[PDB]
DNA sequence: CGTTACCGCCATCAATATCCACCTGCAGATTCTACCAAAAGTGTATTTGGAAACTGCTCCATCAAAAGGCATGTTCAGCTGAATTCAGCTGAACATGCCTTTTGATGGAGCAGTTTCCAAATACACTTTTGGTAGAATCTGCAGGTGGATATTGATGGCGGT
DNA sequence: TTACCGCCATCAATATCCACCTGCAGATTCTACCAAAAGTGTATTTGGAAACTGCTCCATCAAAAGGCATGTTCAGCTGAATTCAGCTGAACATGCCTTTTGATGGAGCAGTTTCCAAATACACTTTTGGTAGAATCTGCAGGTGGATATTGATGGCGGTAACG
């Protein structure tokens, strides 16, 4: 109702008006002819102001508060887009937006909603289907098909064959997909799906809001698709026990139990690239392929009675039945984290309790050497989790290296790790003299360097120099095979690429606590359904 | 190719020497004139101001500010520090007795 | 961008905020200060305001007594000296 | 002995008016006398300077009123000005 | 037979302050209402300072005003403290004031 | 042996002296020092007892004020112990030094 | 008259401590006392001379408390209770 | 167009004895005038208060000599007293 | 025949000093030698401050005394600074001074 | 024990702006003449303020004693001041955009110069009231000692978690 | 399964608050005399209120410009955390000298009288300092060539550690 919304919505407009005299240009309709160039209507398709807001709130054109919020945010967007950034008008618009945020949340929270911020997703880079190794940077023209397939500028001339001509819509990378709304069957109110954690599989009967549930004095059905119900593995059990023991001895008031599960484990083989294959494999100096076992892990916590995923893992394990030098080795391919862990202060240490806990595990199996690549992702790049929160600072190489060194010092204090070093010191430790003596891991930086340099006894000194440039980035850990865990086939998360694709398709993002919980429950449902099929 | 950049403090000391070797006014004329006019109309409306009175009041103002800022520098150094923070101003004005 | 009148039409910055950030920076640097906290300036601004009613009001009290509505520099000098802040050069 | 002028009795009546049952000690009474005298030379010098500024050879109630506003802070200044104005009006009304 | 002190409704002496103003060589001429204004101002100041001193004495369960009460009254009033900021009181002491960090920091 | 922690007796006697107004300097050494300084300025000089008392009380008040300033300046430096730089800075800001 | 010497030490360590405590000082370093003495001396050097400077101006040889009030007032240290 | 008295040509004249080949600016000259006026006012006020304290109705060279000794620092005061005494002796013998 | 300043060997005007003393309402009577003595004191102070200002100007490679030179002369003299400790110089600035802790290394 | 490659320190060089003097037009400083009300110097009568001369007299300097509220010297450990490390981050240095600031020109609101003249200020001689104040008598708030109920500090019994 | 640091609980050794009671210097009440004020009453003088008006210069407004306001990246800052040699506070024994009450010689402050050099008040004559207009001179503020001076970047050489 028009009058119903007024008593709450008017104070925000009053606060906006109170900003004097920054809000003065926005009080009256902006006339393109009055102030100069008439291109205001050409750039801004739909002009509006604060007087229009007052008229709408008086007559009652607004039906829901979301329309009012959308109109205010569209006003802000128009002001930002038309006026230049360095102009004082942009600064006044930003100040008014900040004032609007610092009061809108409680006001519409009193109306039953969760928050009053127009949330737009992060500028995440898209991948390419053709090259499989090309990404589209920001402010770059790309070509999209049904918002599902992406091709870059270079891949347009690389494809052979057009397979209509004017059937793909020309678009730009400024589009931000809006959040989806779900409507309660009993009430009829539509509201964002993420804050209510409603999925079509767990509750196929329909969506019931909290108000209707409390009206009938009945609670929502229990969710059997939780992280604790996932199959237990020996490595997962070990990590879970380690984290639980650490949190128990810490005895933090805000600490909660953490569940670690291994949802994928499969045997794979890495094949030597053509250059090294021609130089060494044909001569018989080294085998063509190296077999290994890849194991994928996640870490979960129970926050507000909801499972939340906060840590990821991808490792490659070359056992004792693997040809040297990869024999009895573990390599950390990719790792990712979400900083919504509670408590925050223990969070970092908890991460160590995983990595160290992993190093204590394989050491008992027979693995002697670990290999870590301290390469933080670039801007917009996501390793495992989708759309990291904007306030999540990406560690710099120096900070990341210090973090790696710190956990390794803690582990050595715990006697688990014999020692750790950079790769060049290891090369001296075994007197490396040929490229074959260096471990060969899938997706590793060194195989690509070897291929490029062969395309560029020169190999030994060349590779030693490349060790010298980026020795601090790579960590080789000396600790000093039958794996008790069985093979767990999981095509969904086998490789970070399929998981990222699924997250992009279903908008399973981690930009906020509610969004992260929605994503975690979505992956829980997906993992519980993939094992059945 | 990472162009030349002075370390923090060298330019500061250099311009400190420059401003200590010079005597020109630092506060811009028009904003100070507006401040004086507004605070005068706070006490009495429709006042008129002589240019000499305005410049004398301004010069007294930069003198008072430079004195209090020197005292503030001494206070910041007193606590084994190099950066000034509000409690330095508070201590300076307290010892001066104005507060 | 937006055109129209601008000269003296955008006094928008508050009265005491008329003094620019680099102005207070320069005043502090002349006092030998080499590093300034971010929120110092406004506080000094407030301090500046205080000094004003230490002198100007008194000078006003002089000007109203001489049956004048225009303040003179000699009034300002007397107001300054009466607080123990004697200023030379404007006694003519 | 030469007479030493003091404001003992007048401040005594003031104390009786503000506190009929409260006395004053000799030392504190001397403090009161010194305070009132100090106010006296301060206000007299301010009035003389005000006369000197305008080349005025006569000090009247207006000059002393301006000097009071210069010296007395705020509420004390307004209340003293009002009391003095009432006293001057009463004096000139007879 | 009416004195100028009673004529102005004042307790302080108009004639005495007039004579002191004349003797102080402050100006060649003194107005007729000038001693009346001085008497009124001095009486007002004395009135409020004595009232505050009596309040301080009552707060200390004392019926006689002492210089300690005078110091307590003067320093507890911001306007009087500003008026007497460069005057030291005899046998008045200082206000009880201990800084925060000086207190125990358990 | 019963012993109070360092500061409790200090606070006790600080409150005691803040509740009292009696002079803390004995009259005779101060009078002797005043006589020495005056003799260095002018020999064969005589002193009224009231003049000596006024000198002593004014000096005590001035020391009390500078000690207030010194204490608050030491509080500024995150310390509870005064060291002569506090007094030097207080006197400099007061204008007695620079 | 006898030439008195070395009586700045008459301002004993407990006396300087008491004056500091009346100032609210909680802890006193060992080198405070003598320093204050010098400052104390300076203050006397500031006042006594001026008071002494009054004495011959009246053609007198005895310092009165009224000249003391004069000197303290002229040095911005106005004092009450001893006249003036 | 009233005549505004100032020590200007005198101080400049003094400059001729101390720096024949050095000039002075107008702002610095007003600084000089204000300095001389302030020193004169301080000396006159101190002489007046010394005269008043002693019940002395006449201000002589002794009173302002005492005023200079009070206000002016040590060797500056000694030099000023010496030159004042020399000037008074020269005037008397003139 | 001869001006009082000339008779007293002084450059400042004795008569003007006497007139200002008379008009200042400082005292009902003014002695004859008081203006001479005060003019002598003022002349000494002016001469010595001018000497110091000229020395500062010469050290600054300048032949005209500016307020900066006056400030340098006054602040570099301890007793002149003490006399003018509560006096502000127009267009004079402050002495070059950097504290030890603020200095590098 | 031998060899090589990394890390640290020192030698050496590209580049920026902060200096330096040189040079030239010029607002501003200096030199000289003329006019002249305003002071400044001289003369003479008048008044008076403070110097000298003696002496009354208050308090200033100086010596006696004694015993006890504090000054002086010593100990120890409680803990605050001082030194070291390092990580979050707030400021420093800098390129980018353009805008508020600065300079010059132009109406009249009042700042000042002139003139009349009257309410209002000295000047002074009596005359009356009244504030300092010698002196004796009665009243009274609190200095000071006593006793015990009421806060303030500290770590003693034992329970407990790191 | 023995020692150690916090905490909330009681408890013992102490300083604090305070009511109570007694001697007494100090605060308050009269009697009286009083020279210094207070004040009314005329004469004289002049400070400035009042009215009219010329001259400043202050507010307002035009364009040309030398600045200021934001965002980025990062070397250095500040403060939290830790540890510790050391000192200044609490306690105590010893005694130094204080603290006041007392008296006394006399140098020196101050009251009283006399009276002359000096200050004052005109009255007059004279130089003279402040201002206005002309004109010559000039110290130093923008540019500008120039040597030079500082400083952070980079490469090279030596110390050192580690593997064989």
């Amino acid at each position: 109702k028009p009058e119903e919304l007024r008593q709450a919505l008017m104070p925000t407009l009053e606060a906006l008006y109170r900003q004097d005299p920054e809000s003065l240009p926005f009080r009256q309709p902006v006339d393109p002819q009055l102030l100069g160039i008439p291109d205001y209507f050409d750039i801004v398709k739909s002009p509006m102001d604060l007087s229009t807001i007052k008229r709408k709130l008086d007559t009652g054109q607004y039906q829901e508060p979301w329309q009012y919020v959308d109109d205010i945010w569209l006003m802000f967007n128009n002001a930002w887009l038309y006026n230049r950034k360095t102009s004082r008008v942009y600064k006044y618009c930003s100040k008014l937006s900040e004032v609007f945020e610092q009061e809108i949340d409680p006001v519409m929270q009193s109306l039953g909603y969760c928050c009053g911020r127009k949330l737009e997703f992060s500028p995440q880079t898209l991948c390419c289907y053709g090259k499989q190794l090309c990404t589209i940077p920001r402010d770059a023209t790309y070509y999209s098909y049904q918002n599902r397939y992406h091709f870059c500028e270079k891949c347009f001339n690389e494809i052979q064959g057009e397979s209509n001509k004017e059937q793909f819509s020309k678009r730009k990378n400024d589009t931000l997909d809006p959040e989806l709304f779900v409507e309660c069957t009993e009430c009829g109110r539509k509201m964002h799906q993420i804050c209510v954690l409603h999925h079509e599989i767990i509750w196929p009967a329909g969506f019931v809001c909290d108000g209707c549930l409390k009206k009938s004095a009945r609670t929502r059905k229990e969710n059997k698709f939780s992280a604790k119900r996932l199959p237990s593995t020996r490595l997962g059990t070990f990590l879970e026990n380690r984290v639980n023991d650490f949190l128990r001895r810490q005895n933090h008031p805000e600490s909660g139990e953490v569940t670690v599960r291994v949802v994928h484990a499969s045997d794979k083989t890495v094949e030597v690239k053509p250059g090294m294959k021609a130089r060494f494999v044909d001569s018989g100096e080294m085998a063509e392929s190296f077999p290994y076992r890849t194991k994928a892990l996640f870490a979960f916590e129970e926050i507000d009675g909801v499972d939340l995923c906060f840590f990821g893992m991808h490792v490659q394990e070359y056992g004792s039945d693997c040809p040297p030098p990869n024999q009895r080795r573990v390599y950390i391919s990719y790792l990712d984290s979400v900083h919504f862990f509670r408590p925050k202060c223990l969070r970092t240490a908890v991460y160590h309790e995983i990595l160290i806990g992993y190093l204590e595990y394989v050491k008992k199996l027979g693995y002697t050497t670990g290999h870590i690549w301290a390469c933080p992702p670039s801007e917009g790049d996501d390793y495992i989790f989708h759309c990291h929160p904007p306030d999540q600072k990406i560690p710099k190489p120096k900070r990341l290296q210090e973090w790696y060194k710190k956990m390794l010092d803690k582990a050595v204090s715990e006697r688990i790790v014999h020692d750790y070093k950079d790769i060049f010191k290891q090369a001296t430790e075994d007197r490396l003299t040929s490229a074959k003596e260096l471990p060969y891991f899938e997706g590793d930086f060194w195989p690509n360097v070897l291929e490029e340099s062969i395309k560029e006894n020169d190999l030994s000194q060349k590779l030693y120099a490349t060790m010298e440039k980026h020795k601090e980035v790579f960590f080789v850990i000396r600790l000093i095979i039958v794996d008790p865990d069985p093979l767990i086939p999981c095509d969904l998360m086998d490789g970070r690429d399929a998981f990222l694709t699924l997250a992009r398709d279903k908008h399973l993002e981690f930009s906020s606590l509610r969004r992260a919980q929605w994503s975690t429950m979505c992956m829980l449902v997906e993992l519980h359904t993939q094992s059945q099929d | 190719k990472k162009p030349h950049r002075y370390r923090p403090g060298t330019v500061a000391l250099r311009e400190i020497r420059r401003y200590q070797k010079s005597t020109e006014l630092l506060i811009r004329k028009l904003p100070f004139q507006r401040l004086v006019r507004e605070i005068a109309q706070d006490f009495k409306t429709d006042l008129r101001f002589q240019s000499s009175a305005v410049m004398a009041l301004q010069e007294a103002c930069e003198a008072y500010l430079v004195g209090l800022f020197e005292d503030t520098n001494l206070c910041a150094i007193h606590a084994k520090r190099v950066t000034i923070m509000p409690k330095d101003i508070q201590l300076a004005r307290r010892i001066r007795g104005e507060r | 961008g937006k055109g129209g009148a601008k000269r003296h039409r955008k006094v928008l910055r508050d009265n005491i905020q008329g003094i620019t950030k680099p102005a207070i920076r320069r005043l502090a640097r002349r006092g030998g200060v080499k590093r300034i906290s971010g929120l110092i300036y406004e506080e000094t601004r407030g301090v500046l305001k205080v000094f004003l009613e230490n002198v100007i009001r008194d000078a006003v009290t002089y000007t109203e007594h001489a049956k004048r509505k225009t303040v003179t520099a000699m009034d300002v000098v007397y107001a300054l000296k009466r607080q123990g802040r004697t200023l030379y050069g404007f006694g003519g | 002995r030469s007479r030493k002028e003091s404001y003992s009795i007048y401040v005594y009546k003031v104390l009786k008016q503000v506190h009929p049952d409260t006395g004053i000690s000799s030392k504190a009474m001397g403090i009161m006398n010194s305070f009132v005298n100090d106010i006296f030379e301060r206000i007299a010098g301010e009035a003389s300077r005000l006369a000197h500024y305008n080349k005025r050879s006569t000090i009247t109630s207006r000059e002393i009123q301006t000097a009071v506003r210069l010296l007395l802070p705020g509420e004390l200044a307004k209340h003293a000005v009002s009391e003095g104005t009432k006293a001057v009006t009463k004096y000139t009304s007879a | 037979a009416k004195t100028r002190s009673s004529r102005a409704g004042l307790q302080f002496p108009v004639g005495r302050v007039h004579r002191l103003l004349r003797k102080g060589n402050y100006s060649e001429r003194v107005g007729a209402g000038a001693p009346v204004y001085l008497a009124a101002v001095l009486e007002y100041l004395t009135a409020e300072i004595l009232e505050l001193a009596g309040n301080a004495a009552r707060d200390n369960k004392k019926t006689r005003i002492i210089p300690r009460h005078l110091q307590l009254a003067i320093r507890n009033d911001e306007e009087l403290n500003k008026l007497l900021g460069r005057v030291t009181i005899a046998q008045g002491g200082v206000l009880p004031n201990i800084q925060a960090v000086l207190l125990p920091k358990k």
